RNA sequence: GUCCCUACUGAUGAACUCGUCGCAAUGGUAAUUCAGCUUAGUACGAGAGGAACCGCUGAUUCAGAUAAUUGGUUUUUGCGGUUGUCCGACCGGGCAGUGCCGCGAAGCUACCAUCUGCUGGAUAAUGGCUGAACGCCUCUAAGUCAGAAUCCAUGCCAG
């Protein structure tokens, strides 16, 4: 399986949740809700709607430059299975998640200073 | 390939073959194939392991 | 419609009765046939399918599963029946001692104003050396009966329901001589029996319930239109149904604290959706996770029983490898499995600063 | 050697198979007849992987690669990718590419030295192909058909091209590649050579409807079986070709 | 042999009888007019319908005059009405589109403009070979 | 399934032959008829497909 | 199409019941009954051994 | 150029002290067709062509349910935008029998969504075994074996 991201708002798109739009140019449009789908169909800008990660990143409401976000990205080159690698990766994921939480707390404190 | 022996259906000690394996272990709609039997990993015991996907 | 579900009437009882237990032979081991539970809701899963011959073979499929809160049932009695030219006749029943307030509520209709005086003389029959008479009843069951059933009731006070009145039913004991079944029930007296003890995972069962009512509804919805054979207007819904062949996918232990976790999703989470089951609440007990839709509304009493006939399909001999269980909110378009995930995704908030 | 086989009951073996000089990919479905004929022809000389891409059986028309690399579309799932990685040795590099034309087996034909692509592929995909496959990438339309992966099958010994390809274009392709080329058909008059045949340097699998004259053309141009030789078509089999495909 | 595909799973049907769709191949046809579907079950007052991967009969409403001459078979490739794939994914396309095919399952054209339905590609090997984008 | 009291053997005197002996003539004959009826062709040509189990000889053990 | 109540279909179901589901359900029942047993074992007239009397009609009153 | 009784369909009900757990007379009764895989390019065939039993997986129609998901529906008049007028203006609001628009939970729905549909006996045409009538013979006369989606039942609904 895999956790998808909504094209419009960026909330986690889980299996079953949402409608996928296949445009004739060949690119897929995955949405997490009917709200997002209808907004896309009425052709509004997620960069303008304030409840979207696009808007928040554009307006600098979230931290975007940090190793805790450079550590995770889509992988197009597979790695051979290795139990130590996956277990150590899981522990690293826990560490990264709590470090991210603390950094985001500091960021929002600095924004609300 | 040039060190091989050509397959024939009548030779007593031929190759086992997946058709014969599934015919022995059921049929075409009953045999369940092990997709991890040919997995070439570092430690051979790491086969048949449930790889985490979501955390 | 079908002339096989007529006289289209409201169910005479809310509980719903089995109406047929599987036939019994002495060669099998001693076991119980049925169990009880309460519909909590339903959720979405992904199963790694191993259906040799299917296009979804060795692929991940998304399925809908119904969740049944199943607190352990308590054995409080034992009934013995005899065969007669007019059918089965309940020769005699012998109860347990120390009955619960919930089963006594089942016996009473206005429990609050009543003197709660049920089975007191029966407990005196146990205590005051009328155990000779009680043993006589057990021996009558041993030497005259051909089928034995056990009286069992649910635990509402563990179920998250406003109700306080429990539900009694007889679960038939199969697989042994009448003496073995009598000893089994007598030993099961005053003891909780669990759903993982009665059923287990991978097993198809039969579900007995009363399908939801809709009141006086015309022919358009009552039968499906554009003498008893002619479609007429009347009651539609609230109908006793026995739905067959439903696969038991999981039995969660309630105290596991990781009921919804699979070997693929390493998230310590339970079956209850984020925010609780809509109109039901939280499942804090043993729960049964079965494929597909099932008759009955949420919080309705449900009867789970073994299949009458040994199965004829490969869907009943299959293992069910689960990948993940949906725990998002059913109260709307939920996209977070846990409150921790929601907080990590949305960051910290103004009320978070104000409280901290 | 050239063998005739059917996937389930279909003569298009190129849709369901991908044969290279270091691995073979086989679509997974129902029985093991297709995997078994491929194994009997390749008795563990090179690995054979029963794989699915995007939950499809069209792995042959969805994957392109040679003995040095394998490329799969972005729609491939992480599980299928990991299956491929575990099944194949480390000497082969596997990558998912984010190409709009996700029919990789239709848009790419590659031997172990050169690759010929659909003219509308992206530049980044071009360097990705040239890097992973380790080949020289050229853009060309074969018989004005823009899907080279469907309308031509290639090996390091030769290459068989759409039956209605001009002699000038055939000569130009032969010069640009470095191997002999012949205009021929498979599966009794079918033009979809790539979809009806998989070929490596020592093995070809066609459909069961492949006629005897065109199977001999395949064996000859791809040098499969004893002497073979692309030239024998022009010398020993002329009468046969003229009488059969007049 | 009736052009009824085998092994197809349930999907929501989106193109009924008497329905106009686009033509995705270079055969010269622009639109098709579905008049009949293969494998339909005749029940009273129901109009038959077909989903991605179903063979239908259609008349070319506009395009090449050679094609505007006879009722051609066609496999419908793209469906605007959303449907569910067994991986739980509900999806739909921008339009409704099909390609001219013979009763055996072979196309008159040589290329397909636009993406192809996954079910159609799986069901008909020739479409999978003549397809450039498969989702 | 043969009736009780009838013994059936693969005898090594002639090829592709089966001996079905016993004490009750009715049981012996009915078992032979059951085998002959269970092995009968369907939807084929009687004059072209000529295989099955047939009663060749009838008599006494002694 | 063969009906669900066809004799050949019933015979095939009987064979499948007897050769696969039989053993599978037998093992399942053995384990379940083991768990049931675990939870369970977790003068004649004046004693009850002699089953005596506790405490419309079929015959005509005389 | 002449709103009532009853049938049917559902819903209550007096007397048998109230209640809980049951039994089952009788009445109803349900599944249907197609396709794909393997068998198998096999049997068969000069060639062209080309099955079937077991086993497996789907689909049509019918039936009974269900709402995790996905559409639709909005008096949640829930939130936001907006037209005309009004409360002196801001704010906050009334009126336009729900002003108009967008999203919209819950509930309700949808082969526009999903799930489930089960096994014994006796028979008809027919094919047999033993064997008289009739010293041959004969499936029938006495006796008896198999056999149709048929018949009667179980499973199922009512009680
Ligand atoms: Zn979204």
């Amino acid at each position: 399986m895999r956790i998808e991201n909504c094209f419009f708002c960026g909330r986690p798109a889980w299996p079953s949740k949402g409608i996928t739009f296949m445009r004739n140019d060949g690119k897929a449009f995955r949405f997490c809700r009917s709200k997002c789908h209808k907004n896309f169909k009425m052709k509004r800008n997620p960069r303008k709607l304030k409840w979207t990660k696009a808007y928040r990143k554009n307006a600098g409401k979230e931290m975007v430059v940090d190793s805790t976000l450079q550590f995770a990205a889509r992988r197009n080159v597979p790695v051979r299975y290795n139990r130590e690698l996956w277990q150590k990766t899981l522990k690293a994921m826990e560490r990264i998640s709590e470090i991210r939480a603390r950094r985001e707390r500091v960021f929002y404190k600095k924004r609300m200073a | 390939v040039k060190n091989l022996k050509k397959y024939d259906k009548n030779d007593p000690n031929r190759r086992v073959l997946a058709r014969d394996i599934e015919e022995a272990n059921g049929g075409a709609g009953v045999f369940n194939v092990d997709l991890r039997k040919d997995w070439i990993l570092e430690n051979p015991e790491w086969k048949y392991d449930k790889i985490p996907e979501i955390f | 419609g079908s002339l096989a579900f007529l006289p289209r009437k409201r169910a005479a009882r809310h509980r719903g009765r089995v109406k047929s237990f599987p036939k019994d032979d002495p060669k099998k081991p001693v076991h119980l046939t049925a169990a009880m539970g309460y519909k909590a809701g339903m959720t979405t899963i992904v199963r790694d399918l191993d259906r040799p011959g299917a296009k979804a073979h060795k692929k991940e499929v998304v399925e809908a599963v119904t969740i049944i809160d199943c607190p352990p049932m308590v054995v409080v009695g034992l009934v013995g029946y005899i065969e007669t030219p007019r059918g089965l006749r309940s020769l005699t029943t012998v109860w347990a001692e120390h009955l619960s307030d919930e089963v006594k509520r089942r016996f009473y209709k206005n429990w609050y104003k009543s003197k709660k005086k049920a089975f007191t003389k029966y407990a005196k029959k146990y205590a005051e050396n009328n155990g000779a008479s009680i043993t006589r009843e057990l021996e009558r069951i041993k030497k005259y009966c051909t089928v034995v059933r056990v009286l069992a009731h649910t635990q509402i006070r563990k179920t998250p329901l406003k109700q306080k009145k429990a539900h009694l039913m007889e679960i038939q004991i199969n697989g042994g001589s009448v003496a073995d079944k009598v000893e089994f029930g007598r030993s099961l007296f005053e003891k909780p029996v669990t759903i993982d003890t009665i059923f287990e995972k991978d097993e198809m069962i039969d579900v007995i319930a009363v399908t939801k009512g809709h009141g006086f509804v015309g022919v358009t919805a009552r039968w499906g239109t554009k003498q008893w054979t002619v479609a007429r207007a009347g009651q539609m819904g609230y109908h006793h149904r026995t739905s067959v062949n439903h696969k038991i996918y999981r039995i969660g232990k309630g105290d596991d604290e990781a009921n919804a976790s699979t070997e693929t999703d390493l998230t310590k989470k339970k079956i209850t959706p984020m925010g609780g089951f809509v109109r039901y609440g939280e499942v804090n007990n043993d729960y049964v996770m079965i494929k597909g839709s099932v008759p009955g509304v949420k919080k309705r009493i449900m009867t789970l029983r073994k299949s009458l006939f040994t199965h004829t399909s490969r869907k009943a001999l299959e293992k069910v490898e689960l990948k993940w269980i949906d725990t998002s909110s059913e109260f709307g378009h939920g996209a977070f499995q846990t409150a921790a995930e929601k907080k990590q995704f949305m960051g910290t908030l103004k009320k978070d600063l104000q409280t901290s | 050697m050239a063998v005739r086989a059917q996937f389930e009951n279909s003569n298009e073996v190129g849709v369901f198979a991908t044969l290279t000089n270091s691995y073979c990919l086989v679509a997974l479905g129902a029985s093991e007849n297709f995997y078994s004929v491929f194994e009997a022809e390749l008795q563990d000389v090179i690995p054979i992987c029963r794989t699915t891409i995007a939950g499809t059986r069209i792995i042959g028309r969805l994957t392109a690669g040679n003995r040095k690399g394998l490329l799969v579309p972005t729609t491939t799932t992480d599980q299928e990718l990991q299956h491929l990685r575990n099944s194949l040795p480390d000497d082969i590099r596997i990558q998912r590419i984010e190409e709009r034309l996700s029919a990789l087996g239709n848009v790419i034909v590659c031997n172990d030295h050169t690759a010929l692509i659909h003219p509308d592929l992206e530049r980044e995909t071009e360097e990705i192909i040239a890097d992973v496959l380790g080949v020289e990438v050229f853009r060309q339309t074969i018989a004005d058909h823009v899907l080279v992966g469907s309308y031509m099958a290639l090996s390091n010994q030769g290459g068989l091209v759409h039956p209605k390809t001009s002699i000038q274009d055939q000569d130009e392709l032969s010069s640009l590649l470095g191997v002999p080329l012949v205009a021929g058909s498979v599966n009794r008059g079918s033009n979809v050579i790539g979809g009806g045949m998989v070929v490596n340097d020592w093995l070809a699998v066609t459909g069961l409807d492949t006629t005897a004259p065109e199977l001999s053309v395949i064996e000859s141009v791809f040098r499969l079986g004893e002497g073979a030789g692309p030239g024998a078509i022009n010398t020993s089999m002329k009468n046969t070709i003229v009488e059969s495909f007049y | 042999k009736r052009g009824a595909p085998g092994g197809k799973l349930k999907m929501t049907l989106g193109l009924p009888v008497g329905a106009i769709m686009n033509c995705a191949d270079n055969s010269g046809a622009r639109n098709l007019y579905i008049i009949a579907v293969k494998g339909a079950g005749a029940r009273l007052n129901r109009l038959p319908a077909g989903g991605v991967g179903d063979m239908v009969m259609a008349t070319v409403k506009k395009g090449k005059p050679e094609l505007r001459k006879k009722v051609h078979p066609a496999v419908i490739v793209r469906q605007a009405k959303p449907w569910k794939r067994f991986d739980g994914v509900f999806l739909y396309f921008e339009d409704n589109a099909g390609v001219i095919v013979n009763p055996k399952g072979e196309m008159k054209g040589s290329a397909i403009t636009g993406p192809v339905g996954k079910e159609a590609a799986e069901l008909w090997p020739r479409i999978a070979s003549n397809a450039g984008v498969v989702m | 399934v043969m009736a009780p009291g009838v013994e059936v053997e693969i005898s090594k005197a002639q090829k592709d032959e089966l001996i079905l002996s016993g004490n009750s003539l009715e049981a012996v004959s009915q078992s032979a008829a059951d085998i002959q009826q269970i092995c009968k062709v369907r939807n084929k040509d009687i004059r072209k497909f000529l295989d099955g189990i047939y009663v060749s000889e009838k008599g006494n053990i002694v | 199409a063969k009906s669900a109540r066809a004799s050949r279909i019933k015979e095939n179901h009987q064979r499948f019941k007897k050769n696969i589901a039989g053993p599978v359900e037998a093992a399942r029942l053995e384990r379940l009954s083991a768990k049931l047993m675990a939870i369970a074992q977790a003068s004649g007239v004046k004693s009850g051994k002699s089953i005596g009397r506790k405490d419309s009609s079929i015959v005509f009153p005389m």
